[PDB]
RNA sequence: GUUUGACCUCAAAUCAGGUAGGAGUACCCGCUGAAUAUCAAUAAGCGGAGGAAAAGAAACCAACCGGGAUUGCCUUAGUAACGCGAGUGAAGCGGCAAAAGCUCAAAUUUGAAAUCUGGUACCUUCGGUGCCCGAGUUGUAAUUUGGAGAGGG
RNA sequence: GUUCUUUGUAAAGUGCCUUCGAAGAGUCGAGUUGUUUGGAUGCAGCUCUAAGUGGGUGGUUCCAUCUAAAGCUAA
RNA sequence: AUGGUGAA
């Protein structure tokens, strides 16, 4: 009935509906409610790697600076 | 101010009579 | 949270910022007198009391000369164009000290400046010059 | 359910941002000058009050503009009206005695 | 000035010049898109008066939307969601009929460098700014909201729902009164 | 251990081309072995590798030199929110009125005691 | 969260508090047995010049 | 003119310079919204922002010898008022925290669209200058926002 | 504090005399229908649609206070 | 009751 879904990955795509019922693929938004409380958790961000989320606050503590070391 | 006034029998002349006025 | 514990967890590291001392100390920025006689151990009242100077002037809510004789003294501490020059000389020269007819002059008076202001820029210029 | 666990905090912002207005504004006390004010609704009406700003009438029998009055720390209230001679001249009074009090120091 | 001249026309909306260059106007309309670019206002008066300026930055549209969320606000909304890159200022009424009602909408985009560097107009390129009709800040959206002082807005003066919040909670200090 | 950075700055490109090609038949020779020099050739790769972007980096800056509008890459990588939130001339920017009731009555610095 | 933490105390009974304990300190006695080694004090209560 | 030009309108370009989705969501704003009075402008849902958001300088509060932006707290007060039944429930004045006012439409710069976007070459590059291009006259700059204000002496 | 520049018959303020002296319409308002309020207010589909010594809010002949139908603004 | 899941 369902299948590998290629946003999430989590076997929850519908082969019959062309729709992932976790992430809401197709759909640009992600599937969330309120209610589904542990559902967020599970899907909030920090869960991944958070590639680029990381260096944010570090980016800000030097104003976003640019250039290089003077020695 | 005349002015004002002049331009308000003006445009009374430009617009003529309202439909709910022409009753009159 | 999560993103907290991943933090935590995380090698990358926390952008440590410790700043809680620097809240209570704060330098005075607006005068150079107040700095040098200002002292940070007394509160902002009993600093202005010291100085001598109101920091309220309002009845404040609950209960209760020196150094401004040099605030004192701290308090002790435009021409004509060269254009605007030639045009007042011009004028100087064909009518002299005749205001009224140098008001009239239609060929060297181009703006019709009255007759207060023609006479306060010709004494301006004699002043500066002669 | 909200508990004011932070009312000493609180008191301490407001402390240091006070002692942080008064580094920026030193030389200054912080706080514009205001006239005194009869309050309406007769229980109060005996009870006199600092208003927010002076009358333009005021300013002008002080002395002075509101304009240049802003720039030294008297505060300007063009909704209140005057009917008062006394409120009047207690006002010019207090305006008369702070531009006799304050010290202005050169823009050179 | 011409514009007061303008006004005093346009107060008389029933007048027999002002029916025929709407009934004009509305048919010449329907043949166009529900939403399309406007080279100009219809009501210059109107549109100075609510803050639209002739300079590069600013943008005119005229939106069609169905009779009987105020139609405004609707209208509004509109413009805002098709026009993402676009700040809703302000709009006003330009025609009616008995199956459709008309508005005209300015917009003024941040992105352009003249209303970046315009002190009048600088001010809607701040990102608070973003989508005002969608939180009902402009001119139509405050009016929904109750927005005004005195007695007939004392339970909407400033937020319908904060007075509820403010009245159903609990203060308690750290001495109990 | 390894080749230095600060040695390979001043190399031209076809230089550090030819160094890359040799460091890269070195792994490739090493790698049908299966020993730490293939670390070392890894990384002495990754260095050539990063001296060439950057020799090729800075003379697209060059290239780019003052013009308006250089390439998204070279721009600044501050945040998006920053882009906007206009510019310091743009902020400051006052309109001539203002201007003049500020130089007409500018805030004075005063004190209250006499 | 919203348990009583703090309790309200008339100003008076505060000093008056505040009052008593100062009191008890001019009996050696009372101070003995509060625990205090001051058997070998010279005088109490305990005067020192404004030096110190 | 059995032509050639001014515009206005409408399309297209792998055009140059730009922005929009979405994520997060404790707080903020709007819409919608249950389990005739009550749970209720709650729960859930959708859209839109920031470090705060909204509101904000009265077609205000008062009937006084009057107060004078908005916002938060105590008080007003469990009062007025209502549903007079269970129950809901304000607001002025008063004290406190912090205080800052402004910008357009409106009456001719007409003795000079004096305004502004963009391209180009430089410099002291979050910008400035010479030139060009285009927008603007169906109004871009200064002068006025009721506290009045404007032409003159 | 230190150093170069200003300028151009350039821009403002003070008191007096003089001649003038604009103000957000499908908007206010009434009607009706849905909606909210403990407020009878406000919100909302639609017929009509207001005036400039005018209009809104309050009471015993009216007297008191502002000038809505645009917007910005830290605490 | 609100929001979703699969099932002809
Ligand atoms: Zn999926």
């Amino acid at each position: 009935s369902h299948t590998l879904c290629n946003r999430c990955g989590r076997r929850s795509f519908h082969v019959q509906k062309k729709t992932c019922s976790s992430c809401g693929y197709p759909a640009a938004k992600t599937r969330s409610y309120n209610w589904g409380a542990k559902a967020k958790r599970r899907h909030t961000t920090g869960t991944g790697r958070m590639r680029y989320l990381k260096h944010v606050s570090r980016r800000f503590k030097n104003g976003f600076q640019t250039g290089s070391a003077s020695k | 101010s005349n002015r004002t006034k002049f331009v308000r029998s003006l445009v009374r002349e430009i617009a003529g009579l309202s439909p709910y006025e022409r009753r009159l | 949270s999560v993103r907290k514990r991943k933090m935590n967890r995380s090698s990358v590291g926390k952008a440590t910022r410790r700043n809680k001392d620097k809240q209570r100390k704060i330098n005075i920025q607006s005068n150079p007198i107040i700095a040098a006689n200002w002292d940070y151990s007394l509160t902002m009242a009993q600093n202005y009391k010291k100085l001598g100077l109101r920091a309220k002037l309002q009845t404040p809510a609950g209960g209760k000369e020196t150094e401004v004789v040099k605030k004192l003294e701290e308090l002790a501490s435009r021409s004509q164009s060269e254009r605007e020059e030639e045009w007042l000389e011009k004028l100087y020269k064909k009518h002299g000290d005749d205001y009224k007819k140098m008001f009239f002059d239609k060929k060297l008076n181009i703006y019709q400046q009255s007759e207060g202001d023609l006479k306060r820029r010709l004494l301006r210029w004699k002043k500066r010059n002669g | 359910v909200k508990v004011h666990f932070d009312q000493a905090g609180k008191k301490v912002s407001r402390r240091n941002a006070r002692a942080t207005r008064a580094a920026k504004i030193a030389p200054r006390p912080l706080d514009l000058l205001r006239p005194v004010v009869r309050a309406p609704t007769v229980k109060y009406n005996r009870k006199v009050r600092a208003g927010r700003g002076f009358t333009l009438a005021e300013v002008k029998a002080a002395g002075l503009t509101a304009a240049y009055a802003r720039t030294i720390g008297i505060a300007v209230d063009h909704r209140r009206q005057n009917r008062n001679q006394e409120i009047f001249d207690a006002n010019v009074q207090r305006l008369k005695e702070y531009q006799s009090k304050i010290i202005v120091f050169p823009r050179n | 000035g011409a514009y007061k001249y303008l006004e005093e026309l346009q107060r008389k909306k029933q007048s027999d010049v002002l029916r025929f260059l709407q009934r004009v106007r509305v048919w010449e309309y329907r043949q166009k898109n529900v939403i399309h670019r406007a080279a100009r206002p219809t009501r210059p008066d109107k549109a100075r008066r609510l803050g639209y300026k002739a300079k590069q930055g600013f943008v005119i549209y005229r939106v069609r939307v169905r009779r009987g969320r105020s139609l405004r606000a609707t209208a509004e909304e509109r413009v805002g969601r098709r026009a993402a890159n676009l700040r809703v200022l302000n709009s006003y009424w330009v025609n009616q009929d008995s199956t459709y009602k008309y508005f005209e909408v300015i917009l003024v985009d941040p992105q352009h460098k003249a209303i970046r560097r315009d002190a009048r107009y600088n001010w809607i390129c701040d990102p608070v700014h973003k989508h005002r009709e969608a939180r009902g800040l402009t001119a139509t959206g405050k009016k929904s909201r109750g927005i005004n002082k005195g007695h007939k807005f004392n339970n909407t003066k400033a937020g319908r729902r904060k007075t509820w919040k403010r009245q159903n909670t609990l203060s308690l200090w750290r001495y109990r009164k | 251990a390894g080749v230095k950075a600060y040695e390979l700055r001043t190399k031209s490109k076809e230089q550090l081309a030819s160094q890359l090609v040799d460091l890269k038949k070195e792994l490739a020779e090493l790698k049908v072995q299966k020993l730490p020099k293939i670390k070392t050739v890894r990384k002495s790769i990754a260095c050539v590798l990063t001296v060439i972007n950057e020799q090729q980096r800075e003379a697209v800056r060059q290239l780019y030199k003052g013009k308006k509008y250089q390439p998204k890459d070279l721009r600044a990588k501050k945040t998006r929110a920053l882009r906007r939130a206009l510019t310091k001339f743009e902020a400051s920017q006052v309109t001539e009125k203002q201007r003049k009731k500020q130089i007409a009555f500018p805030q004075r610095k005063y004190a209250i005691k006499a | 969260t919203w348990r009583k933490w703090n309790v309200k105390v008339n100003h008076n009974e505060k000093r008056y508090a505040t009052a008593s304990a100062i009191a008890a300190t001019a009996v050696a006695s009372l101070v003995l047995a509060r625990g205090h080694r001051v058997e070998k004090i010279p005088e109490i209560p305990l005067v020192v010049s404004t030096d110190l």
